[PDB]
């Protein structure tokens, strides 16, 4: 506790003699050494950081079409046709 | 001839020249150095309290940086994160001619 | 007309290959900056610990300046980044939409990442080397036969 | 007393504090990051002209 | 002649297409002045102090 040092939780269970042993996920600290005895440590760990999983997008079936935007594919076909007809326009033009 | 030693040894000698070692796999177990006294000495609690400060203050890590990582000497710890050369050689090519 | 069309098709699909190589280079999503250190620096994503946690006490006692600066923020984090129970902070992050980090232990972080729907992620390494140990009341007879 | 803190560089630590530990707006951070892809028609449209 | 010219154009346009999508997105800058000196000269943009 603040200013009265009353160990809440699981610590006062063995400090104030309420329980007999604490087999639990309990980290050995320094200030806990002063109030209760311990065993040798059995599982090492540390401060981890957990954040969300930020949602990778998968490729599609047409993933080869991706390095050119949707419009230009439609735009190039338009340009493809009109190029060809003008060639065919000047192709047959009454050779005299 | 293989040889068995500890993880802190295996990382340290791999940092030595000429880097001719290699650690393979993981470890086998989870051991730990600890300071020992004669059994029943008075020194037990004042030592074992004093260890917990430096671990909590991380001074051991600063020392662990000192005696392993501030003396990263042999090579690929440094040169492994650098750039490369160019100009393709015939030994890369010679099977194509075959 | 044709050399124009030659000049057209020369530019276009050669430029296609340049972008096509660019997709086969890399696909790594950056997953913003770890070993966090921006939690000290940015104001965007909050971060908290468990109530009555040693880590919550650790940064109170931590003398490293960034950890001080985190603790400087964590004492001034309004409202409470601190949570009382475990999954309390977990689904808080899950609904935070990447606006609240949370600190826990390595054995926890690996285990909840093995849970469905895997929506967590551990970033960076740990910060320290701690260890669970079995505790007794101080001065009990049970100490040596347990610890053996 | 000024000359100590300059010699101890505490001013710089404060100069990091009130200018650089609060680097907020953008391109200080985002200027050293990666880029997108997928070429757009606005890059291209003069060729069709 | 063309054997020169093919060997010519092969080394040219390969170098031309070393990178092009890098060169289609730059969006660089405008920045008319730095050391102003047109604030003395132009009448367009004013300028003041505290
Ligand atoms: N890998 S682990 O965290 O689960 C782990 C951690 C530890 C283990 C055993 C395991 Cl499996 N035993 C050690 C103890 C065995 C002896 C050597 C080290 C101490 C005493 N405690 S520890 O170093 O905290
Ligand atoms: N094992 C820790 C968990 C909380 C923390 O890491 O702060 C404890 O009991 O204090």
């Amino acid at each position: 506790d603040a200013d009265t040092k009353i160990w809440n939780g699981m610590v006062g269970e063995l400090v104030y003699g309420k329980a007999d042993i604490a087999i639990a996920p309990l980290t050995i600290t320094l200030v806990r050494e002063e109030v209760i005895d311990f065993s040798k440590p059995f599982m090492s760990l540390g401060i981890s950081i957990m954040i969300k999983k930020p949602q990778k997008s998968k490729p599609g079936v047409f993933s080869f079409l991706d390095p050119l935007a949707y419009e230009i594919w439609m735009c190039i076909v338009f340009a493809y046709i009109g190029v060809s007809v003008v060639l065919f326009l000047v192709s047959r033009f009454s050779p005299y | 001839y293989a040889y068995l030693l500890e993880s802190t040894m295996n990382e340290y000698i791999e940092q030595r020249k000429p880097c001719d070692t290699m650690k393979v796999g993981g470890n086998l177990d989870s051991k730990g150095y600890g300071i020992a006294t004669p059994k029943g000495s008075s020194l037990g609690t004042p030592v074992n309290l004093a260890v917990l400060k430096l671990s909590e203050q991380g001074v051991l890590d600063k020392l662990k940086n000192k005696w392993w990582y501030d003396k990263g000497e042999c090579g690929a710890k440094d040169s492994g994160s650098k750039e490369k050369t160019s100009a393709l050689s015939l030994s890369n090519v010679a099977g194509v001619f075959y | 007309v044709g050399g124009v069309w030659w000049f057209f098709t020369l530019i276009i699909i050669s430029s296609y290959t340049a972008n096509l190589a660019a997709f086969l280079t890399v696909e790594r999503m950056v997953s913003p900056i770890e070993s966090a250190e921006d939690l000290s620096k940015q104001t965007e994503i909050a971060y908290g610990t468990l109530d009555s946690g040693s880590t919550k006490e650790f940064f109170r006692r931590s003398k490293i300046a960034v950890f001080d600066k985190m603790w400087t923020y964590m004492r001034s984090a309004e409202p409470s980044v601190f949570v009382r129970t475990t999954a309390e902070g977990v689904a808080r992050v899950r609904k935070s939409k990447g606006k609240y980090a949370y600190l826990l232990e390595s054995t926890m972080n690996e285990y909840i990442e093995q849970r469905k729907p895997c929506d967590t992620m551990k970033v960076g390494g740990n910060l320290d080397s701690k260890g669970y140990g079995i505790a007794t009341p101080k001065g009990s007879s049970l100490g040596t036969p347990v610890n053996l």
